[PDB]
């Protein structure tokens, strides 16, 4: 079910960008490994960066993990997690840190967390 | 064993062996331009040098420290290496040579010092010890004469300082397409000369404007090409080198997928017919 | 100027060239809404003749 | 007309033939036609004006350099990179402090280091000797 | 089949059996019912045999034929995933002398056994309740009789035999049937004992790899692997011209792609041949339902071929596909017509294109 | 030379002004063709759906 | 023991407090270290900032070590 027709085509290019990022990022993933971040070129420097984020965000804490970590659970509606992962890629999140965005809920929990970190 | 462990193994070795296939034809694309940039190095050198040999050897031989052989009692080597890996034993035949020619010097009781082009000298006379003083990294594909203004300082300086009393460069020679070999070559004191400039008696230049400080000049700069070369020839040399070994693991690779392909259908037959013995005798 | 005319020629085609683009695209737009009117009509039509 | 080079210790700059030029010499401008008698000297860093002969002129920037000109001929052999006593003094020092830490830069081949890191993944844990009866 | 890549580079004549093989999830049914959907409006009966499908996917199929008008056409033969294994193993036989009355009768008729496979796999279960002998994968000993005697039924029919058949009534035609077998592998190890017996008994594979699947070439045909040995013979001459370097610069194309990976900053030459390649495996994919009538895609493997695309080579090349189609269908539409009835090549005709493109790409966007 | 320079500036831009407005025109057609066809799909899936 | 190939489903809920809050690091370190694996054989080709993560990894996997007959408290 995962194409324009059924999903929008917000939903399906959110998906596939998502899925072009990550693959990109495993790609540069051994240049990094052997030559050092500081050689990359000032787009993929940003590529990293947001696959990072991208990589973090989509992790979540469940309501029934809390007895594995003690920490609250979040439900997240498709709408906020359309509109996160299409605000992460277009670069309006290039100012918080990466651990901003890992095991919160909705994008708000994001830049509330990297306002408090 | 196990049938598809096995064809796991080959598809992995055939992917190594796809790998090496393109590392060896991009070796052979570089080695072309690599050697082409070699031969477009040789004029300044040459013209230099017939010029240092008018104004040192021919008539009104001036006098210079570079030019005459005072005493040694400590040895300076500037060493070229590679940034790289996979080039076979290029590197290590190199340092293996310096380190018994210096040891041969050490036995006569000289000290030596070591200046090092490339990462892996750097990390192999480290690990060996040596008196690394001066160094230059990460040339990669683009080697340029003002990075090499550096070390070359250095050891210059040195010796005109009166530390130094010889200089050396070592490299790898480019002789073939398939053949290298790691020398040692004296920069300082000069080398002599085989051909005599007698036949330039007809003629003197108008020195603008005297010649002693032209003439130190000159050798500065003459010994900063020589290098220059020698570095380019040594990368020159690793291209070739990388581009051989690429094709002997290739064919390393191709003799062992006929061993694995062996195997697997070993362990495929075998597994049929268990498999099949044990539904037949199990119907009672 | 000759190669200045040279110029405006060529940004005149790929300025009139985006221009069209640009009106084709809305053409494009305006026919998804149109069927998507459509279906939603017949969608209707079909559940007030079937309960019917 | 005579043969004018311009070198440098990389790749050579020009090739023509000329019918005069113009260099500033260390000790002053200096303008070579045919014939001229055989004369060494540094040159200054800045302009050469070629005239090619058909008597087109072009300039060539010099970061210096050494020229010598000869019965029939002329050379430039041009320095690559501005030289100077403290401009090499501080390339030495930069050179000298490198060597006392242990800090050494990357290679920019991304391309040996893709195919590297990609044999490397490859051919880790194979297992493929043991499992090949190969002996060696 | 109205699939350009398969059209083009893997033709199907009347009476060939063609065998779609491939991974799981990789558009063999798509592809299978897109050639049924391309029979209306050809002479060619169309029969779809489902072995072992979900009801679903037949209710879709069912859905799709109709909305397309190709349901008038076709015989659907339904063997669900719950029915006894004797319905899903003595189905295809059906469908196959149901096609067959057609064949003997001097007609056209094409058939589709879905997942022959599955078919194989209700006969292992059949079989092994009766205490039969099993085999090398515990299919029955005869399982390649079981498919060969199906497919060889697929032929082509001389004049004189359907003469004699049908006692005289019919005179000058020959009858034909058509199979499509699919075949589900995994990991596309094509060496499994099922598949290569069915390699073993076709004329030919269009082989359906999933890696290209997934980055969005659909339809994903591997070229090389995938052949037609009946081959130019079916194909229609302004396609055989047109299409003969189609399959071998993708080949090399791949290769050649493969290689640039590790090599930046690479020959010019090759570069030209890397883009070219580049284009004409973004050219034949195309969309789910759309099928494409020989004019329509003759004309687009001309501008691929002809150089046409060299400028536009950088993008929006679908877009452009599909505004020469349109401009096309505009105006010279007595051509599409010569074409589609004739499919005759010839040096006017060849002069007629370049007409066409120089006019489109003078005059019209994308 | 000049005069030469001024008669070619002249026609290329003649030729790039009638191409910009070919190119326009077309564009305007090719919208019309879309949008009729959009209206003649619109009944054709409407009859479609109702019949079913 | 070869960790990351094995598995216990109970986890943190049969440790005490401090070796639970102790041993993420741990597992991190050694999912790290194995990620990194391959280019060990190759190291110093390798990035220092890598390099790091490397030969810290090797030295959690030297420390598990343990003569037999020794229980730790
Ligand atoms: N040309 C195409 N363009 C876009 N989507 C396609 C195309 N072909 C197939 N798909 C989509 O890919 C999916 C798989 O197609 P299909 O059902 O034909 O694969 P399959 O191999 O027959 O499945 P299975 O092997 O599980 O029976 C479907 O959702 C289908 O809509
Ligand atoms: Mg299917």
């Amino acid at each position: 079910q995962l194409d324009p027709l059924v999903v929008g085509q917000e939903h399906y290019d959110t998906a596939r960008g998502v899925q072009s990022i990550l693959q990109r990022y495993q790609e540069l993933k051994d240049i990094i490994a052997i030559l050092g971040m500081d050689e990359l070129s000032e787009e993929d420097k940003l590529v990293v960066a947001r696959a990072r984020k991208i990589q973090r965000f989509l992790s979540q804490p469940f309501f029934v993990a809390e007895v594995f970590t003690g920490s609250p659970g979040k439900y997240v509606s498709l709408k906020d997690t359309i509109r996160g992962f299409k605000g992460i890629m277009e670069g309006e999140y290039d100012h918080l840190p990466e651990q901003a965005f890992y095991m919160v809920g909705s994008i708000e929990e994001a830049v509330e967390k990297a306002k408090k970190l | 064993a196990g049938a598809k462990d096995i064809r796991s193994k080959i598809a992995s070795v055939q992917n190594t062996q796809k790998i090496t296939k393109a590392m060896e034809m991009v070796a052979a694309s570089k080695m072309r331009k690599s050697q082409d940039r070699m031969a477009a190095s040789r004029p300044y050198a040459e013209t230099m040098r017939k010029v240092i040999g008018h104004l040192a050897h021919g008539n009104l031989e001036y006098k210079h420290p570079y030019l005459e052989d005072r005493d040694v009692k400590r040895v300076g080597y500037l060493v070229v290496s590679t940034d790289r890996g996979l080039a076979g034993g290029l590197n290590i035949n190199l340092f293996k040579k310096l380190l018994a020619e210096m040891k041969t010097w050490t036995d006569k009781g000289v000290q030596a010092d070591l200046a090092m082009i490339g990462s892996k000298g750097v990390s192999f006379f480290n690990s060996v010890g040596g008196n690394v003083v001066a160094q230059v990294t990460g040339m990669g594909d683009n080697p340029s004469l003002s990075e090499l203004i550096g070390p070359v300082k250095v050891m210059l300086q040195a010796y005109d300082e009166g530390r130094l009393d010889k200089l050396y460069i070592v490299s790898n020679k480019f002789i073939n397409t398939m053949s290298q070999v790691p020398t040692i070559s004296q920069l300082l004191p000069l080398p002599a000369s085989d051909d005599d400039d007698l036949k330039h008696k007809s003629w003197d230049y108008l020195y603008e404007p005297d010649p002693k400080a032209l003439l130190d000049t000159l050798l500065r700069r003459y010994v900063e090409s020589q290098v220059y070369q020698g570095v380019v020839e040594n990368l020159a040399s690793e291209q070739a080198a990388r581009m051989v070994a690429m094709k002997a693991a290739t064919d390393n690779g191709g003799s062992l997928i006929k061993e694995l392909q062996l195997v697997y259908n070993k362990a495929r037959q075998a597994s049929i017919t268990q498999e099949l013995t044990e539904i037949v005798s199990g119907a009672a | 100027d000759l190669d200045l005319a040279k110029a405006s020629a060529t940004d005149q085609l790929k300025k009139a060239k985006a221009e069209a683009q640009v009106i084709i695209e809305q053409a494009n737009k305006r026919r998804s809404q149109i069927l998507d009117e459509a279906k939603a009509e017949a969608e209707q039509e079909r559940t007030k003749i079937v309960a019917q | 007309t005579y043969h004018l080079d311009v070198v440098s210790a990389e790749q050579q700059m020009f090739s023509g033939l000329v019918e005069k030029i113009q260099v500033t010499g260390s000790e002053g401008e200096l303008g070579i036609y045919p014939g001229h008698a055989p004369l060494l000297t540094a040159i200054k860093p800045g302009m050469i004006r070629i005239v090619k002969q058909h008597g087109h002129e072009e300039f060539i920037y010099l970061s210096g350099g050494i020229l010598e000109v000869q019965p029939g001929n002329v050379t430039v052999l041009a320095d690559t990179a501005i030289r100077g006593q403290d401009l090499d003094e501080a390339r030495a020092m930069e050179a000298k402090r490198k060597a006392e830490e242990h800090i050494s830069s990357s290679h920019g081949d991304v391309d040996y280091a893709q195919a590297s890191a990609e044999l490397a993944k490859a051919i880790a844990q194979l297992r493929v000797i043991e499992l090949t009866k190969k002996a060696m | 089949t109205g699939y350009k890549a398969v059209d083009s580079m893997i033709p199907i004549g009347r009476g060939q059996r063609e065998l779609i093989i491939g991974d799981r999830q990789t558009g063999k049914t798509a592809l299978a019912i897109d050639a049924i959907i391309n029979q209306r409006d050809s002479g060619i009966k169309a029969i779809y045999v489902a072995i072992g499908q979900k009801a679903s996917t037949i209710s879709n199929v069912v859905r799709k034929l109709e909305e397309h008008g190709a349901l008038a056409n076709t015989i659907v033969v339904v063997a669900t995933a719950s029915e006894s294994a004797a319905l899903q193993y003595l189905a295809p036989y059906a469908g196959a002398a149901m096609g067959e009355y057609f064949r003997d009768r001097g007609e056209d008729a094409l058939i589709i056994y879905d997942d022959l496979s599955k078919q194989a796999v209700a006969y292992r279960q059949i079989s092994l309740l009766l205490r039969r002998p099993p085999g090398r994968e515990a299919f029955p000993g005869d399982v390649f009789y079981l498919h060969s005697r199906l497919l060889e039924r697929a032929a082509r029919v001389n004049a004189e035999y359907v003469e004699a058949f049908t006692k005289g009534e019919v005179k000058g035609k020959t009858g034909s049937l058509t199979a499509l077998p699919i075949i589900e592998t995994q990991a596309g190890d094509v060496s499994a004992f099922v598949p290569t017996n069915v390699i073993s008994i076709t004329d030919g594979q269009i082989f359906l790899e999933t890696n290209l699947f997934n980055a969005g070439i659909r339809p994903a045909v591997n070229p090389g692997i995938s052949v037609s040995r009946v081959g130019g013979a079916a194909q229609t001459k302004i396609m055989k011209k047109l299409s003969g370097g189609i399959r071998t610069a993708l080949a090399q194309y791949r290769e050649l792609a493969a290689f640039s990976q590790f090599a930046s900053d690479l020959d010019d030459a090759t570069r030209k041949q890397l883009d070219h390649g580049q284009k004409v495996t973004e050219l034949l994919k195309q969309k789910q339902y759309a099928p494409m009538s020989v004019a329509q895609q003759s004309l687009v493997l001309f501008a691929a071929e002809r150089g046409y695309l060299a400028d536009v080579e950088l993008s929006k090349i679908g877009s452009f596909e599909a505004a020469l189609l349109a401009y096309v269908d505009r105006d010279h539409a007595p051509l599409m017509q010569e074409i589609n009835q004739t499919g005759g090549y010839n040096d006017e005709i060849e002069g007629k294109l370049k007409g066409i493109l120089d006019s489109f790409k003078a005059t019209q966007s994308w």
